[PDB]
RNA sequence: GGUGAAAUUCUUGGAUUUAUUGAAGACUAACUACUGCGAAAGCAUUUGCCAAGGACGUUUUCAUUAAUCAAGAACGAAAGUUAGGGGAUCGAAGAUGAUCAGAUACCGUCGUAGUCUUAACCAUAAACUAUGCCGACUAGGGAUCGGGUGGUGUUUUUUUAAUGACCCACUCGGCACCUUACGAGAAAUCAAAGUCUUUGGGUUCUGGGGGGAGUAUGGUCGCAAGGCUGAAACUUAAAGGAAUUG
RNA sequence: AUUAUUGCUCUUCAACGAGGAAUUCCUAGUAAGCGCAAGUCAUCAGCUUGCGUUGAUUACGUCCCUGCCCUUUGUACACACC
């Protein structure tokens, strides 16, 4: 009934990421981040900045051609933390409360058959 | 001192009189 | 000082032959310029939908599809096929303790000559009388069942392309003829063809490829 | 003197398991002396979920959660998550709640 | 503007680290037969009036 | 980007995010457990091949062929050494941003050796159950792994079986847990750490207050680092164990 | 009685226009306002100890802050973390 894209989320700490593309993925459209809507280095991850990033991208989503989208939530991942950040259920809350529509929702978070040495060393990142 | 410490303190200090008794030989 | 999309060609995607609506998305290119164009530079992309977005039922609220696109045709973009996936969180809900997860795999060809590899997994149930917690089965019993499900796997493929292999998957067939075959060994639960990665297509053809569209 | 029959934490008949990694800090740490949770939960939230089915096509849709394997290493499993500290009697019961 | 009135029954007890947040249950006498839990900030007991001023958002734990 | 907070750093080179496809080396996630196997070190993707093994079943065979072991030998985590290959990752060293009174560190960045593999070395780990091996006896209980036996048990449908998975009883042999304690202990505890002043089943090994010291010396092994063997003079009234109350 | 003990009279007529960061005390005849007697005392209360007079607002809760007490737990401390 509506036009779809894709969300793609990527909420890891210190930072959360949104970026709405084309369902392909190849052509992206309107991105911005936590990091971005307010300055303060720490607070780079709060879901106030995420919210706003999340207001930022709706805006120019309807102001493009996106009707609705289905998103793809995700976490460092890799060899690091692999739990949800803090912005980025907030950053969906956001684009949910916006007046957007949403369909479908898995999480690709990249989960290795596990290896490659995690970082720190074997006693630990110890403080 | 921890054990080990000791135990490479003396490491070393043998290598060294294993260094000056050679300077005699 | 410009706003692309003040610029921006703008495009919609269709689906092949064998599921529901071919009408499937929208998408953003560039005006066809002489000097790189919208047409040959990409288009030739793929796209992630769910199949039960796209059959309209949710007995299929897992199981991905990739589509890729071949042929063009001006606000006309048709595609085919680059293959399987299975939802991340559907697999990790079957993924429980106290049983035994067994995996098989296999790399085979149709007749028109696409090359894929395709997966297979299955866990163990319990008898459902069972008194012990757990429910295992015994590596002999493991590697039984392996050598079952390729041998049934082997089958099914090199069947007309992937076109009757999708139209093999997409009723899960496979699945059942494997419980029918296993539950001479042993139990089993789940069981789904889970993945399938394609990985080598023949040639273009303009001929077959647009024999699976009207 | 000795403070548990499972010694550190559980390895009888094996001599050698393989460390894990600690999902907090890094720290190796034996698989069968790990500490593990698994961390199930929706992929939305407490008040989101009406918010989320309102703003969507489908009926109602269908949700999932995320299952997540956590891997503390004793010390990470102390400063935060499962340990309290028990009496010396209250440590023997591996019973769950 | 709504004005929408609901009869205190039950006191459920103090949330809010300070504690001065009292949790409540209330049924509202314009069409009755449907309870709500709600955060007071003033002292509270049974068969008191409480202007919900928005009708359908319940609370919970307070920190 | 990173952190408690930052900074060093990276960004017209469209970074970070995205998408499609490609290369390299390492690894084997989830399933994974008071679960398996091996002399121990150790051993988790598939499939083919190559030989090996315990337990069980056994109205088979041989018939004392055995138990344990100075000397001698095979294997032996990680690191480390030699010569090649490899060199993704993480990363002794080094260099750096910060922290600090200082900060040679902890945290952050760069990253040499290394990490992987082949052919040789090395022989040590809290190499741990801090508990030698064979044999007998002594007490209860529910789980579980392998094997076997028994049942007009359950379930699979086809036409009933045959299978298969499951349930109950029993029995060898495993990994363990529970409860008691006759009994043992300085206690903590312990089905052995019991069957010991009512002191003897067989055998190996080590210890004899604490330091000095695993040091000196000689011998021997090693390319080296170092391994094995291993004193005394002198010093000293304690050092140490378990439990109790603060 | 000077470096003015205190009291009185005329004159002189300052800062202070509700107070930053912070911080004190308090639940009923209490808080706050208001004086008085007593101690000291030859003379000197802007201090104290008590006293009555006028008389509220706001809780009747919790563990956020701060302080302490209790259990569990580690200890190589027992002249006991100085
Ligand atoms: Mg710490
Ligand atoms: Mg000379
Ligand atoms: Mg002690
Ligand atoms: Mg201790
Ligand atoms: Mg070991
Ligand atoms: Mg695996
Ligand atoms: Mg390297
Ligand atoms: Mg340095
Ligand atoms: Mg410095
Ligand atoms: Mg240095
Ligand atoms: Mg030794
Ligand atoms: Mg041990
Ligand atoms: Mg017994
Ligand atoms: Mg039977
Ligand atoms: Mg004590
Ligand atoms: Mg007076
Ligand atoms: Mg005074
Ligand atoms: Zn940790």
């Amino acid at each position: 009934s509506q036009v779809f894209g894709v969300a793609r989320i990527y909420a890891s700490f210190n930072d959360t990421f949104v970026h709405v593309t084309d369902l392909s993925g190849k052509e992206t459209i309107a991105r911005v981040t936590g990091g971005m809507k307010v300055k303060a280095d720490r607070d780079e991850s709060s879901p106030y900045a995420a919210m706003l990033a999340a207001q930022d991208v709706a805006a120019k989503c309807k102001e493009v051609g996106i009707t609705a989208v289905h998103v793809k939530i995700r976490a460092t991942g890799g060899t690091r933390t692999k739990t949800p950040g803090p912005g980025g259920q907030a950053a969906l809350r956001a684009l949910a409360r916006s007046g957007l529509r949403i369909g479908r929702i898995e999480d690709v978070t990249p989960v290795p058959s596990d290896s490659t040495r995690k970082k720190g060393g074997r006693r630990g990142r110890r403080l | 001192m921890r054990a080990k410490w000791r135990k490479k303190r003396t490491r070393r200090l043998k290598r060294k009189r294993r260094k000056v008794r050679a300077r005699s030989k | 000082v410009v706003d692309p999309f003040t610029r921006k060609e703008w495009f919609d995607i269709k689906a092949p032959s064998t599921f529901e609506n071919r009408n499937v998305g929208k998408t953003l290119v560039n005006k066809s310029t002489g000097l790189k164009s919208a047409s040959d530079a990409l288009k030739g992309r793929v796209v992630e939908v769910c199949l039960a977005d796209l059959q309209g039922s949710e007995d299929h609220s897992f199981r991905k599809i990739k589509l890729r696109v071949d042929e063009v045709q001006g606000k006309n973009l048709l595609t085919n096929f680059h293959g399987m996936d299975f939802t991340t969180d559907k697999l990790r809900s079957m993924v429980r303790k106290w049983q035994t997860l067994i995996e098989a795999n296999v790399t085979v060809k149709t007749s028109d000559d696409y090359v894929l590899r395709i997966f297979a997994i299955a866990f163990t149930r319990k008898q459902a009388n069972q008194v012990k917690r757990h429910s295992y089965a015994q590596s002999s019993h493991i590697r039984a069942i392996r050598k079952v499900i390729s041998e049934i796997l082997t089958k099914e493929v090199q069947g007309s392309t992937l076109a009757q292999l999708t139209s093999k998957l997409i009723p899960e067939v496979i699945n059942k003829e494997i419980e029918n075959a296993t539950k001479d060994i042993f139990p089993l639960q789940n069981i789904h063809v889970r993945k399938v990665k394609l990985l080598k297509q023949p040639k273009f053809d303009v001929g077959a490829l647009m024999a699976l569209h009207g | 003197p000795k403070k548990r029959a499972s010694n550190g934490r559980n390895k009888k008949g094996r001599g050698h398991v393989k460390p894990v990694r600690c999902v907090n800090c890094s720290k190796s740490i034996p698989k069968d002396k790990a500490i593990k949770r698994m961390a199930i939960r929706n992929i939305v939230e407490a008040a989101a979920v009406r918010d989320l089915s309102e703003a969507s096509v489908y009926p109602e849709y269908a949700l999932p959660k995320t299952y997540n394997k956590l891997h503390y290493c004793v010390s990470c499993a102390i400063h935060a998550r499962i340990v309290r500290v028990r009496s010396r009697e209250d440590r023997k019961n591996r019973a769950p709640p | 503007t709504p004005v929408t009135l609901a009869k205190v029954i039950k006191v459920l007890g103090r949330t809010g680290s300070r504690g001065g947040v009292t949790q409540v249950r209330v049924e509202f006498l314009e069409d009755t037969s449907r309870t709500i839990v709600r955060n007071v900030k003033g002292p509270v007991r049974e068969n008191d009036i409480l202007v919900l001023m928005e009708s359908e958002r319940e609370a919970r734990r307070l920190r």
